[PDB]
RNA sequence: AGGCGGCCCCCUGGACGAAGACUGACGCUCAGGUGCGAAAGCGUGGGGAGCAAACAGGAUUAGAUACCCUGGUAGUCCACGCCGUAAACGAUGUCGACUUGGAGGUUGUGCCCUUGAGGCGUGGCUUCCGGAGCUAACGCGUUAAGUCGACCGCCUGGGGA
RNA sequence: ACUAUGGUUUUUAUU
């Protein structure tokens, strides 16, 4: 990825590109490892911005 | 009519358009170009180029008016926001900063749907 | 390793002073023989009293001042996204871009009088324009080529 | 949904040329967002909020 | 169902939480019949900015009536009626009672000194993954392409039709 | 996302 910009920042977020596929793909999506870690451990990560 | 050698330059780069225009503090605007004036259309008239050029041609403009250096307020979410530092380089001008200006994102109509997380 | 190239790098002329003189000299001029080659060596500035550029002591800073690139196009290739990216040119290079043009139009000509020849080439060649130009104006059309990103 | 005549609250959503401020730049959800925008439009109705500063 | 998004006020078919009391098989399907448009077509009078078949042109090219571009009618819009069209594709007739796990969203409800765009159970809807069974294959997968029970519509090599 | 062209359209082969 490309995908061209539509909000102005001159500082990247690392939010779009290698974090995001290379890795960010087929490792989380559905079951996988799982026990508690991908999901009730962030549903107990606390957050002052939703999130 | 204050003779300061000073003044400010605004851009607004858009998805086909760029706007340069170079004003005094005293709210006279000496000058104004566009990339569409410089007769380009389309993908092109968006360039960095096409708003450097534009910026060469208003630098062209106030080569009568007695200005030495600017600072840079920019704006506009295009491309070619930020390469009249190229143009102010070519003109010889002296440069004080670049500040970005951007207003709150309102509306916010087709941003880009591919993805996400 | 190899690097394919003199990397020369000389002394300036022990009468001029000058560096474009002792770099001009091997212009027109074959095989080394720069002590009997009367012909041709120095020659430009004695003929151009019968060709249309001016000021013999300078023509030939002004012919090289009017004919040197600037970029060169240095593609990045990473998907892509293919970067045909124009980068200027470094002080000395400049010059080199420049050594194999001005004679391909005298080489390759007829008539003899290699000097009056030279002179001629060094009044066409300093228009900035059509002549010796053809391959800098092809600089100037690929570095429209970068502007299809938008 | 409960309130509009109280504007303490409203004018925290709203910037001083009267438009309304993104959910994704607040800490807000969307859910109160859609409503927030509601009691909004009731307050401008009021004429105690801006509609559009032209104006 | 086709489809349905600015605020504000009435009226309205279904779905669901929940404590009491009342019917007492009142249930289901359906030939014929009858109800209803995303669209364009019928047409009288209004409207005309987006977009646009038709259409004047620009072209294009070897050519063009087309791609591309300037302008633009029918039509989309309004009152009132006819037409009943489509891939009308959720690929799954309408009804009855069963089967097997996980995870999200959305809406009640019990309890949280609410890590809480909520949490952990329990009712409704629904989406992705997945098991029995069924399939040539896609897979369907409790809202099934499964299990058969009611009733209807329709079929028996391809083209011709 | 990273730079325009559009037509002609094999017959015997296999005994």
């Amino acid at each position: 990825i490309k995908v061209r910009e539509n909000e102005p920042f001159d500082v990247a977020l690392r939010r779009f590109k290698r974090s995001c596929e290379k890795a960010g793909v087929l490792a989380e999506v559905r079951r996988r490892e799982f026990y508690e870690k991908p999901t009730t451990e962030r549903k107990r990560a606390k957050a002052s911005a939703v999130k | 009519r204050k003779q300061v050698s000073d003044g400010v330059a605004h851009i607004h780069a858009s998805f086909n358009n760029t706007i340069v225009t170079i004003t005094d503090r005293q709210g006279n605007a000496l000058g104004w170009a566009t990339a569409g004036g410089s007769g380009f259309r389309g993908s092109r008239k968006s360039t960095p180029f096409a708003a450097q050029v534009a910026a060469e041609r208003c630098a062209d403009a106030v080569k009568e008016y007695g200005i030495k250096n600017l600072e840079v307020m920019v704006k506009g979410p295009g491309p070619g926001r930020e390469s009249t530092i190229r143009a102010l380089n070519a003109a010889g001008f002296r440069i004080t900063n670049i500040t970005d200006v951007t207003p709150i994102p309102h509306n916010g109509c087709r941003p880009p749907k591919k993805r996400r997380v | 390793r190899r690097r394919v190239i003199g990397q020369r790098k000389i002394l300036p002329d022990p009468k001029f002073g000058s560096e474009l003189l002792a770099k001009f000299v091997n212009i027109l001029m074959v095989d080394g023989k720069k002590s009997t080659a009367e012909s041709i060596v120095y020659s430009a500035l004695e003929t151009l009293a019968q060709r249309s550029g001016k000021s013999e002591l300078e023509a030939f800073e002004v012919a090289l001042e009017n004919v040197r690139p600037t970029v060169e196009v240095k593609s990045r290739r990473v998907g892509g996204s293919t970067y045909q990216v124009p980068v200027e040119v470094r002080p000395v290079r400049r010059n080199a871009l420049a050594m194999r043009w001005i004679v391909e139009a005298a080489r390759k000509r007829g008539d003899k009088s290699m000097a009056l020849r030279l002179a001629n080439e060094l009044s066409d060649a300093a228009e900035n324009k059509g002549t010796a130009v053809k391959k800098r104006e092809d600089v100037h059309r690929m570095a429209e080529a970068n502007k299809a990103f938008a | 949904e409960i309130d509009y005549k109280d504007i303490a609250t409203l004018k925290n959503y709203i910037t001083e040329s009267g438009k309304i401020v993104p959910s994704r730049i607040t800490g807000t959800r969307a859910k109160y967002q859609r409503q927030l925008a509601r009691a909004i439009k009731r307050a401008r109705y009021l004429s105690l909020l801006p509609y559009t500063d032209r104006h």
